[PDB]
């Protein structure tokens, strides 16, 4: 079902646009099974703001 | 310096953007804690009591945080891939009251 | 900014003068929470839903303020005092100790 459980456990343990990328892409594979996720409709927006600050 | 209690907070889903997803209600009343936790009634952990208890002896370490203590669950309204309404159950949206942890 | 997590603190009950009914210990390890709740990272951590919406809300208006790092697991001690007959109690205070902090 939603995985952005696994997707952030993974981007946190890297932070301790690179790591960015591949949590943007995680989050869209699950996207669909995240339609109603909280947490998934919050790390859409986080991701988002973390692409134009620091913009790369 | 304003004690711990809880304020009045209007979520308007569309100016967080989440009218993109959230067919129903267009916002809520989320309702926010916020307040010192003073040494001299409020509701606290024995944590709470303690580090209070501390910083009156040791300004370095932080009072205890003024934070819901207990929430309530709202219902809202999305879409499926096949454009069809789904009910869910959020639950702790909104704070019936604060403390200090 | 430093992101929420526990530190160490000792409390000593002398310090804080619990010593004159605190037969045993001395004090004990209770830690403490501090540090940001920021819009990304703050999610999970450990918060509930109201702190994932507050923490948006804050990212669109400062004057509503972010979550705050508190503890979001706690565990017991046991304590030795006296009754009124002099004689030791055994105690155990529950929610004594930081195990983990959260954002709330
Ligand atoms: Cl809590």
């Amino acid at each position: 079902q939603c995985r952005i459980q696994k997707c952030t456990t993974d981007f946190v343990s890297l932070t301790s646009c690179k790591a960015l990328r591949a949590y943007a892409g995680c989050t869209q594979r699950t996207s669909k099974a995240c339609r109603g996720n909280l947490v998934y409709h919050s790390a859409v927006l986080g991701i988002s703001d973390l692409m134009s600050q620091r913009n790369c | 310096k304003s004690s711990c209690k809880r304020h009045p907070l209007y979520v308007d889903f569309s100016d967080v953007g989440w009218n993109d997803w959230i067919v129903a209600p267009p916002g809520y009343h989320a309702f926010y804690c916020h307040g010192e936790c003073p040494f001299p009634h409020l509701n606290s952990t024995n944590h709470a009591i303690v580090q209070t208890l501390v910083n009156s002896v040791n300004s370095k370490i932080p009072k205890a945080c003024c934070v819901p203590t207990e929430l309530s669950a709202i219902s809202m309204l999305y879409l499926d891939e096949n454009e069809k309404v789904v009910l869910k159950n959020y639950q702790d949206m909104v704070v019936e009251g604060c403390g200090c942890r």
